[PDB]
């Protein structure tokens, strides 16, 4: 009997367009099907619309798009997990699979013009309302402002209808207010448990007149180095001029949450030409702490608290840099991107995330496997270095350790890491694999891609398979489905792919086929892969000055500035003096933060592959149910371990 | 203000999505200006010095700057209605200077001070009028007027509760000063 | 030169503005005229040979029309302030935009008097 | 001088496209689209006339990747390329036809070899991956136990080595170190050998053309 397969996202979202790809294998003729959704438990009949018929001309393919209504029954309970039932009626065959339903229904981004506000001054913040697809949406937003001790002071109830997703709001701080770290928190009406927040502080400040940046030569301190830590002070006026003053430097060890100061490291270096340097002899660092041991200092950190004073004795600026690590190794190895399951007798990919000790990705550092060290590669601009190891067709797990092989360094300084990968497990030990080898480079929208489908099966069953089914995730929901044909005998099939601007920032690709094997038992083999895309705006907004002459405009003199953006869009602007950024540069907003939030809000957390087909689909964030009885695992936790 | 401005742009496209522009820098710099550096808040009837900086970023030309402090009835400086406080300073090129003044605040609220500079042998002037906040002497202190538990069934009987809050004497409060009073209400969550 | 600057200062010290109008408005208007119709014009005029002759008829015309445009700005600030309350700083700041725009366009048009 | 008068705002060249394809494996097309004067065009969507779903955009070097699914037949294979840039009519788009010949083995034993390479603006230092796609029946598959690949820069043997391959694998991957001595191009040449037919020695070879940033 032909098998009917329904693929839906593993987590559903209220008030959103969620697709449900309907596919049938070996179907004969037109097979109409109506999809219905029922609450669990009970039967509340939330939605049973969007029925679709199937056609053999379109390879029995079809996707239904709808939106789960938001009712008080879902909002009645907010502290426990809730589920719904999706049921499909493939003619005379019935299939139904339960699925978890979350309460997230969009994102909130809070932009404040400044980051520090004096008492008695106004506050201007904008609330951005976007959905799971990062589009303007009309909802209801609650806004609250909380003082540092945790007491709401002002609450509102706005609506994003007719505002095109931008809600400008203002608030007036009383002239007599307890200073500290104020907080602004907002949440959607449907999901009061989901709280978004920003942080702005109230201070008794006056704007400075210059910026001080302390940049050590290397973002670390080698423990065995004899010269010691070197830090360079670069004091520059805000309006692009150099400083002639004097500076004070003090070095302290930051272990845990307790800061230990070094009285003997204080120096008075005269900054000249907007530059200066100061040394820290290793003897001072060793003797400052009680224990003269060396290895105990590993894991701690240093911080520089530089104070700069002009020769005129007018203004003082305190600039602090903290978090410089004390690590015996100038490099770090991470395996957050490498798949945890390989395929026996099949090429295996090893994405190594080589990064600087502070956390920033490294660049152009060689890496190599310990065994058969002839394999070498260099990290790209993103801090990821490709690797390739040939895997023997043995069911025994394989252990891989990688070690950087940069020259001019000893064997002790190179960072090491060890990883254990489990072999892919089939059904009935039929030795049926699928692998998907794909380019993983600094991909950009528009540039093409070449997915390499690599089937591996015995010649007795190489003719039953006649196609492939592949899906593309993006931001938690599907983006595109399709069938890639494969005539018998063609071992390798290439699938051209169009990476548009909608694939930002990381699309997860899955692929699977099906046939009858063993002694008449239906089975499925699947695969998944993780691909990165350049993090940039879906559109293109650029701000540039129209006036190309009359350098350094006089105050009070006009200029014209162009806004190059996509047509029909709404642009919000804000001009901020750089003094406040000198005195506070945290809790801002940028494209990187937005993409980090979107990536964090994903549904799967295993970069490709898995223990088995059910594991692969569960990790990829999809549930797969068949008419025959084949099914994936069960997901009942919002946050993966 | 003589400084550099940062412009941050955010779009909202109905079809594309949301974008955040890279910061844009414009540097508003003049060849001659004044940067009045002030403490954020001073105390009434207590002398505090102030510093005016006369920058000069021209070429090797020399400037014979004349700076004066116009009289303000809300401050006690050397400037009066009739007399004037004038200085004739010289700024070497690509250098700076600092002219100190003594100012004694008189009335609370929000007062302003300003200086004006005129260049000799040329014709260019720049005056800066900033406002420094004046606060009468004192500190912050917060005594609790009263704390009580609302329970009409347990307190007051008859399912009702009448609570009397005596106003704080505040005999040490500074005259002519505002005083807020935040009222907080919090229920008692009982469950299980 | 120097005599030309003295003549320009003599012309710009004949501008008569009402004291009865609001102090902040008066300061804003004076600052606008000083930074958009005095500083560039004084910079242009200062770089002339002493023998060069300077016209004054259309400079007096400049003064007459700057009187009338400041009068129109005060009109927009006083009662034609529909968006906010009359004599409020909000619509003063709102009208400062087109006031300064008109002034700079005026200067760009009048840059042809300075040489006959 | 030299501004042309051409009814088609684009040109298509097949100088970099291989003239022989292995049946039953992806035959790669190096479409070389250039401006009418001669400069390499950038960011124009090229496509195959059949199955228009396949398309790609040119890189900064004026070459666009392509991929077709060749059928396992010995008949000649014909490809025509027609750009499908929008806001232009059907006559402005440039067209070009090309007829490719199938690889011919010895003894008609279908002992093929394919060697697919990443094709982009390569730089010295950056690693590269080559895929060795063997094609033989499992009866004689176990005999091959290695590969031999040669590198040629400026017409000399730059590096010769042997890539091992354990039996049972349908493909292997050979990491490559592109130093500064590989400029500006090189040609991998991979071959193996085994006894074939009924006692006749057989050799099957392959080659690929790779560009490096100048
Ligand atoms: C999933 O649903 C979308 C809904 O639009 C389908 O998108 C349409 O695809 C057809 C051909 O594939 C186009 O002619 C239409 O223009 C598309 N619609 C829009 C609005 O652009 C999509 O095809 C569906 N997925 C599959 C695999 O069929
Ligand atoms: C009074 O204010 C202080 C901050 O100065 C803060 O601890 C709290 O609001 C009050 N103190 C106490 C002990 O409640
Ligand atoms: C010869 O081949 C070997 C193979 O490893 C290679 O290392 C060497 O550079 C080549 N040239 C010479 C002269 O050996």
């Amino acid at each position: 009997s032909p098998m009917y397969s329904i693929i839906t996202p593993n987590i559903l979202r209220l008030e959103s367009e969620e697709t449900m790809v309907l596919e049938a294998h070996d179907a004969q003729g037109d097979v109409p099907v109506t999809v219905t959704v029922h609450d669990f438990p009970g039967k509340k009949l939330v939605l049973s619309s969007e029925k679709t018929v199937l056609t053999p001309a379109t390879n029995h393919m079809g996707n239904v798009t709808f939106t789960i209504p938001a009712n008080r029954e879902f909002k009645s309970e907010k502290g426990r997990n809730k589920f719904v039932t999706v049921q499909a009626t493939f003619g005379t065959q019935v299939v139904e699979k339960v699925v978890l339903v979350s309460l997230q229904s969009g994102y909130l981004f809070i932009q404040t013009d400044k980051t520090i506000y004096t008492p008695g001054s106004t506050v201007l913040y904008r609330i951005f309302t976007v959905n799971h697809k990062l589009l303007p949406v009309g909802r209801t937003v609650m806004v609250n402002i909380e003082n540092p001790e945790g007491i709401p002071v002002k609450q509102d109830s706005l609506s994003s209808q007719n505002q095109l997703g931008v809600l400008p709001l203002s608030w007036d701080i009383p002239e007599l207010v307890n200073m500290g770290q104020w907080k602004i928190r907002a949440y959607y009406e449907n999901s009061p448990q989901q709280v978004f927040s920003t942080e702005f502080e109230v201070k008794e400040y006056v704007l400075p007149s210059f910026e001080v940046i302390v940049e050590p030569t290397e973002k670390f301190y080698y423990i065995y180095n004899e010269k010691g830590l070197e830090v360079t002070i670069t004091a520059r006026f805000l309006y692009g001029k150099k400083v002639e003053g004097t500076a004070f430097v003090i070095f302290g060890i930051q272990d845990g949450e307790q800061r230990i100061s070094l009285p003997e490291s204080l120096k008075r270096i005269p900054i000249e030409d907007g530059s200066g340097e100061v040394v820290l002899s290793r003897k001072v660092l060793l003797d400052g702490v009680q224990n003269p041991r060396a290895e105990d200092l590993v894991g701690k950190s240093l911080y520089v608290s530089a104070t700069v004073i002009l020769h005129s004795g007018s203004d003082m600026v305190q600039a602090e840099r903290s978090g410089i690590p004390i690590v015996t190794s100038p490099y770090q190895i991470h395996f957050t991107k490498t798949p945890k399951y390989f395929k026996p007798g099949m090429p295996f990919d090893l994405m190594v995330f080589v990064t600087n000790p502070d956390g920033s990705p490294a660049y152009r550092v060689p890496v190599a496997v310990q065994g058969e060290d002839t394999v070498q590669s260099l990290t790209q601009g993103d801090g990821v270095a490709k690797l390739s190891i040939n895997t023997h067709p043995s069911q025994k797990p394989l252990s891989i350790t990688v070690r950087t092989k940069k020259q001019e360094l000893s064997e002790a300084e190179q960072a090491t890491r060890t990883m254990q990968a489990l072999p892919y497990s089939t059904v009935g030990n039929s030795n049926n694999y699928l692998h998907l080898s794909v380019l993983r480079t600094e991909l950009r929208p528009g540039e093409t891609l070449n997915v390499n489908f690599l089937l591996r099966m015995d010649r007795a069953h190489e003719a039953k398979i006649r196609y492939y089914t592949y899906l593309i995730m993006n931001k938690g929901r599907l983006l595109k489905a399709g069938r890639q044909v494969r005539e018998p005998g063609q071992d390798l099939v290439v699938l051209p792919l169009s990476i548009t601007t909608d694939f930002i920032p990381s699309f997860r690709l899955v692929a699977y086929y099906t046939l009858i094997g063993a002694s008449g038992q239906r089975e499925v083999v699947a695969d998944s892969v993780w691909v990165d895309v350049k993090d940039s705006c879906v559109g293109s907004l650029v701000v540039k000055s129209g006036q190309s002459e009359d350098r350094q405009p006089v105050p009070g003199q006009q200029m014209t500035l162009k806004i190059e953006g996509d047509h029909g869009a709404r642009v919000v602007l804000v001009a901020v003096d750089k003094g406040v950024f000198v005195l506070n540069k945290k809790n801002k907003l940028t494209q990187s933060k937005i993409w980090d939030v979107v990536e964090k809000a994903d549904i799967g957390c295993t970069p490709g592959s898995g223990k088995d087909y059910a594991g692969v689909f569960s990790d990829a964030g999809l549930t797969f149910t068949s008419s025959s009885g084949q099914q994936t695992a069960q997901r009942a936790e919002l946050q993966c371990p | 203000s003589i400084t550099t401005w940062e412009i941050l742009a955010v779009s909202m496209s109905d079809k594309k999505g949301i974008c955040v522009a890279d910061p844009f820098e414009v540097t508003v710099m003049q060849d001659f200006f004044i940067d009045l550096r002030l403490p954020y808040s001073v105390v009434r009837n207590e002398q505090v010095e102030i510093r005016a900086v006369l920058y000069n970023y021209r070429q090797n030309q020399e400037l014979k700057v004349r700076v004066e402090l116009l009289h303000n009835p809300a401050f006690c400086s050397l400037a009066t209605t009739k007399r004037r406080h004038q200085q004739t300073v010289t700024i070497p090129p690509k250098s700076s200077l600092s002219v100190p003044y003594v100012i004694v605040p008189l009335k609370t609220g929000l007062q302003e001070v300003e200086v004006k500079a005129a260049v000799y042998h040329h014709f260019i002037s720049d005056g800066v009028r900033k406002s420094l906040k004046v606060v009468p002497e004192g500190i912050r202190m917060n005594k609790t007027v009263a704390v009580r538990t609302l329970d009409p069934e347990r307190l007051g009987r008859e399912g009702v509760q009448k609570e009397d809050i005596p106003p704080a004497d505040l005999s040490d409060q500074v005259p002519d000063t505002e005083s807020e009073t935040r009222i907080l209400l919090q229920g008692t969550p009982v469950a299980q | 030169a120097n005599n030309h600057i003295r003549t320009v200062l003599k012309l710009f010290r004949t501008i008569d503005l009402d004291d009865s109008k609001k102090s902040f408005y008066l300061t804003a208007a004076k600052y606008g005229i000083q930074t958009q119709l005095r500083e560039p014009i004084i910079r242009i005029v200062g770089g002339y040979l002493p023998s060069t002759k300077l016209s004054e008829a259309c400079v007096k015309n400049m003064i007459s029309e700057v009187y009338e445009i400041e009068g129109d700005f005060y009109s927009k600030f006083s009662y034609a302030c529909e968006d906010h309350a009359p004599y409020s700083v909000e619509c003063l700041e709102d009208a400062r935009d087109d006031y300064l725009t008109q002034l700079v366009e005026l200067f760009k048009e009048t840059k042809k008097c300075l040489r006959e």
